[PDB]
């Protein structure tokens, strides 16, 4: 009797394995990926984006904006001492 | 036949065998079913082939 037709019916091996699910994710995801990002934000020259550029970089954990920002509040109230005295 | 000494039956069965020498007539029935089967099979095979070829390049 003639061989049956199972080997040639493939359309439930298109969901049949788990990486089909992953495939339909990364055919979208990686295809819509850019070569490099859009932009990281670091500066924009609003003149305080420069503050971010010098101090608040991705790799700058350096305490300098803190010191500067602290010193700003010291400059503020010290003048206000002379506003009240 | 030359063994038998009662020979008047060897001519009977010789001629009967050679008369009915076609003892069965031909069958070719695989020409209606094989083409039908081949169509569904071919269709399905090609569908699979094109589908997976596309997926490979994808």
């Amino acid at each position: 009797v003639s061989t049956l037709i199972p080997p040639k019916v493939v359309s439930s091996k298109n969901i049949g394995s788990a990486p089909n699910a992953k495939r339909i994710a990364n055919v979208v995801h990686f295809y819509k990926s850019l070569p490099q990002g859009p932009a990281p934000a670091i500066k924009a020259n609003t003149r305080l984006a420069r503050y971010k550029a010098k101090y608040f970089d991705g790799d700058n954990a350096s305490g300098k904006p803190l010191w500067h920002f602290a010193l700003g509040i010291i400059a503020f109230g010290y003048s206000m001492e002379y506003y009240f005295h | 036949r030359s063994v038998l000494k009662n020979t008047s039956v060897i001519d009977k069965i010789e001629s009967y065998v050679k008369q009915y020498k076609p003892v069965k007539i031909d069958a070719s029935k695989q020409l209606q079913v094989i083409e039908s089967f081949e169509k569904h099979a071919m269709t399905n095979a090609k569908e699979t082939e094109s589908l997976v070829s596309k997926e490979l390049k994808d």
